[PDB]
């Protein structure tokens, strides 16, 4: 499975001082988010259905 | 009276510069003694907000 994320940011003061890396952090928690999401689903239905 | 005022003008100039110090939005400083930490009510040791703060 692949996927893509697009995203914005907003008022600097977040970004800049909440987390180190924030671009890197949020990839580690997209590929969490994919995996426990597919890890639900079964191969079949993520192939047609789990599309959506 | 040159001499003296002028010397004694421009010495406090860095002084005040090394004193100064401001904390980040996104970072906290604890100043600290020769090696100890500065406390206060009733030995809590102080940790700084973002603004400024003075230190010899």
């Amino acid at each position: 499975v692949e996927m893509n994320v697009q995203y914005r940011v907003t008022n600097p003061e977040k970004y800049l001082y909440s987390v180190t890396s924030p671009d890197d952090s949020l990839r580690q928690a997209t590929d969490s988010a994919l995996r426990g999401v597919i890890g639900k689903y079964t191969m079949d239905r993520i192939l047609t259905e789990g599309r959506t | 009276m040159r001499k003296s005022v002028i010397a004694i003008i421009i010495i406090v100039l860095v002084v005040l510069y090394m004193s100064v110090f401001v904390v980040k939005e996104g970072e906290r400083g604890i100043t600290l003694r020769f090696g100890k930490v500065l406390r206060d009510d009733d030995n809590k040791p102080l940790v700084y907000e973002p603004g400024l703060h003075f230190k010899i």
